[PDB]
Parts: structure tokens; C-alpha cells; sequence
């Protein structure tokens, strides 16, 4: 039903090779590769009509290659990655009969100088103020994720084992813990608001979950700290009767 | 040769207002134009597609015009909702080329209409055993902006809208924190222009 891409993220050190896979909407004869950097618009990479690669950005490096062997799925390979390769890699497909492009969720590539700057988040949940409860009859929890690099995180709220969206908002962008430096670690916050009566039930369980897209297991690691692999870091609170 | 321009680069509007997004292109030899919406860090969703010979297309609260000879397209969004907040991108496909050439996008934010503002700054303590806390500025109307701190050891987030959907209740908030000794929620947002009646609660 939708365009699928594997993987969602990939961190890489300079010089390494990377391969992304795209699966179009069933039977779509036209497939496109694009990439996009933050704050800008998508830039064209390549076009396939069935198996044949009909158009390719003239400026794009020969290090970039794409193939679509049987039509259908396509891979995009980047050899000897450079920092400048860092972007969201978008795949799109279209049917022969209509011009509408359907996009995948993207593959986020971050190519870094050295992997020693990669850090997972620390996560903490801060409980509602008694003053907020008295004043508004509502209760806001705050989740803070701090000290992560690069900024590849998804934060979610879980109430009694169920993901919630209502009463939630998460900062649009992380802030830098040192806005000047290029390799500053990041911090991100989110709020979950519930009624005071819901907070005041001690059986109610609140969890903030932060998914971090980090290193693989094929990445070399020789630091004493834990390898900053892709992981979930969470924190939690329970309701308080008053 | 083709250059696609979008203005404004960024747009903030009160919920309920109609809005106008502009796209320009220097080469009129286009085959079609397509508008997309992007939730940042994800993919694009097609909104409208207008053929070079067509003058208009509509879908729900969305309507777009095309003047191919003028090298212009306009996207109209009626009765804006905070859920419309996204990046809106314009792209053209050229005669005898298969690729789409994209503009840089308009970053749209639709600010909630706060029915009963109750601006306040609360202190929240860590659920885990520690000395840590944060300051929450909340319940201010959408005209209020949250500024960065004079002090670089103080972290302050941008404002954020949450929707308590079943309650038909929206509220704005921002969070501040710091490791420094003299940090207090009473002074955390001192550099922002905040309502004069902002509530600062006593001992817990």
C-alpha cells in the first residue's frame, strides 16, 4: 500500500560503503531517488522506468549507484562515504498512468568524522507540580532526553502500556547543549498532560521512551564506555494519591 | 536552468485563518506542478497535482491555482488547524524530463486559539531519586513568545502545543532547566516578555 525503505537510519564513519533498499507501491513502473538536508527541499538523484535507469543527476558522484534489477525494488549504494553525503535519502514511486509521486519515509544517513562523539540519550521523567494540580486540576509530566549525539531520536509516551498522542507535545527540534560547537550533544523535551484525577490514581503508569538510532554491531568500538548502539532509553513515573 | 522559489520561507498564523502559500518558477515549459506536505524527518505526502493545461485543483480545505505562463502557483489553505503545521513543498516536472524540481519549502505553524489563558511557571521534580528538576511555563496564549536565556548555562525550549482532545483543550508550554546553583523557576523565564499576571506558586 505504501513505499517502503530499509533502513530508517544509518550512522557511518568516513570511507565506509552504505546500501539502502526501496520497495515501491506494488507494480509502479517509475521509481525515483532524492536526498534532502534540513531546512531545504529535495534534490534529484536518479530515475528508473522499469529496470532501466533513464535519468541521473549530472553532478552526482560516481560513488553513487542505483539498480532496479527486476523493476520493483531498487537499491542505492554509496561507496566510500564522505561527510557531505549526510542527508535524508528519499525514495518515490509513480504509476505509468498518473503523475502523482508517492514517497517513502526516508533513510537518514549521517557520516561522521569519528565515532567517539556518538552518545545515547539519558532520559528522566519529572512529575507534575502540586501547585499545577491545585491551580488547573490538570497535571503535566515532562520527559527530558539529554546528552545524545547525533540527533537521531524518537520520543514516545506510554500510559499503562499504551502509546498516547492526545495531550502530548514534543519539541520540534532538539536544542544544543553547546550552541557554538559543531559536535555539541543534544537535548530534547516532551510534555504529557492528563487530568489531576488521572495522575492521582497510583495504579496509573507513565513511561517516556526514547529510541536512539546509533551504531551497529559491525562498527568498530575500542572505547571503555558502552558501544553507543541503537537502543531504547526510558524513564517512568506512577500516579500519586492526594 | 529551472529555479523554483517559495515564499514565505516561514509562516506563523492563528488557528482558524485562511492562509496563502506561493510558488514561483523561472521556466514556464512545465508539464505539471505538484504540492506536497512534509512532517520533518519523514517523507512527503502528495496534496494536489495540476496539469500544465489545468488552472486549478482542490482537495478538502486545500485549493491551488496554476498560472504556467506567469511561472506562478498559489496554494490556499482554508480554516487552518494546528494539525496543518508542516513543511509545504512545491515541485514542477518539465516537458521532456522525468524528474521533479523542488522548491525549498514553507515552514508553516498554525498557533492554537487558547480559550482561557492561565499563564504560570511550575517546578517539577525528578521521578527518580535525584536533585534534578525542571521549570514549566504553561497555559499562556499564543501571542506569547518564549525567548532564550541571557545565561548560556540555562536551557530553554521553544513553545509547544498539546491537545487534550477529549477535553477540547489545547495548551502551550516551554521547559527550562539548568545545573547552576542560583537557578530558580521564578527567574528561569526572566528574559521573555511574559504576561504580567503570570502565576508563580509558593512552597510545595
Amino acid at each position: 500500500t505504501g513505499v517502503s525503505q530499509n533502513p530508517r537510519h544509518k550512522i557511518t564513519k568516513r570511507g565506509q560503503n552504505v546500501t539502502f533498499r526501496c520497495d515501491p507501491i506494488s507494480e509502479h513502473n517509475r521509481l525515483y531517488w532524492y536526498r534532502q538536508t534540513l531546512g531545504q527541499g529535495p534534490e534529484f538523484l536518479t530515475y528508473f522506468q522499469n529496470e532501466a535507469q533513464l535519468e541521473k543527476s549530472r553532478l552526482l558522484s560516481d560513488r553513487f549507484s542505483a539498480e532496479r534489477p527486476k523493476g520493483s525494488f531498487s537499491t542505492l549504494e554509496i561507496q566510500r562515504t564522505e561527510q557531505g553525503d549526510s542527508a535524508m535519502y528519499l525514495c518515490a514511486s509513480s504509476s505509468w498512468d498518473t503523475g502523482e509521486l508517492f514517497f517513502g519515509e526516508g533513510s537518514r544517513l549521517t557520516v561522521l568524522e569519528d565515532l567517539k562523539n556518538v552518545f545515547p540519550p539519558e532520559v528522566a521523567v519529572f512529575e507534575p507540580s502540586e501547585a499545577e494540580i491545585s491551580h488547573t486540576q490538570k497535571a503535566t509530566l515532562v520527559c527530558l532526553a539529554t546528552g545524545f549525539y547525533p540527533d537521531h531520536v524518537e520520543l514516545s509516551w506510554w500510559v499503562n502500556g499504551k502509546e498516547v498522542h492526545s495531550g502530548v507535545c514534543t519539541d520540534p527540534q532538539p536544542l544544543k547543549e553547546q550552541p557554538a560547537l559543531n559536535d555539541s550533544r543534544y537535548a530534547l523535551s516532551s510534555r504529557l498532560r492528563v487530568s489531576a484525577t488521572f495522575w492521582q490514581n497510583p495504579r496509573n503508569h507513565f513511561r517516556c521512551q526514547v529510541q536512539f538510532y546509533g551504531l551497529s554491531e559491525n562498527d568498530e568500538w575500542t572505547q571503555d564506555r558502552a558501544k553507543p548502539v541503537t537502543q531504547i532509553v526510558s524513564a517512568e513515573a506512577w500516579g500519586r494519591a492526594d | 536552468k529551472q529555479e523554483v522559489t517559495q515564499i514565505p520561507a516561514a509562516l506563523s498564523v492563528p488557528e482558524g485563518e485562511n492562509l496563502v502559500l506561493n510558488c514561483s518558477f523561472t521556466d514556464s515549459a512545465i508539464y505539471n506542478l505538484q504540492w506536497f506536505r512534509q512532517d520533518p524527518g519523514k517523507g512527503l505526502t502528495s496534496l494536489l497535482l495540476i496539469q500544465s493545461s489545468q488552472r486549478e485543483q482542490t482537495s478538502g480545505r486545500l485549493n491551488a491555482s496554476l498560472d504556467k505562463s506567469s511561472g506562478r502557483s498559489t496554494l490556499y489553505i482554508a480554516a487552518s488547524q494546528p494539525g496543518d503545521s508542516a513543511t509545504y513543498l512545491c515541485a514542477v516536472r518539465m516537458d521532456s524530463s522525468y524528474k521533479l524540481i523542488f522548491g525549498s519549502g514553507t515552514r508553516l505553524l498554525v498557533r492554537p486559539d487558547i480559550q482561557n489563558p492561565d499563564p504560570a511557571v511550575y517546578q517539577l521534580r525528578d521521578s527518580k531519586s535525584s536533585d534534578k528538576s525542571v521549570c514549566l511555563f504553561t497555559d499562556f496564549d499564543s501571542q506569547t513568545n518564549v525567548s532564550q536565556s541571557k545565561d548560556s548555562d540555562v536551557y530553554i525550549t521553544d513553545k509547544c502545543v498539546l491537545d487534550m482532545r477529549s477535553m477540547d483543550f489545547k495548551s502551550n508550554s516551554a521547559v527550562a532547566w539548568s545545573n547552576k546553583s542560583d537557578f530558580a523557576c521564578a527567574n528561569a523565564f526572566n528574559n521573555s516578555i511574559i504576561p504580567e499576571d503570570t502565576f508563580f506558586p509558593s512552597p510545595e
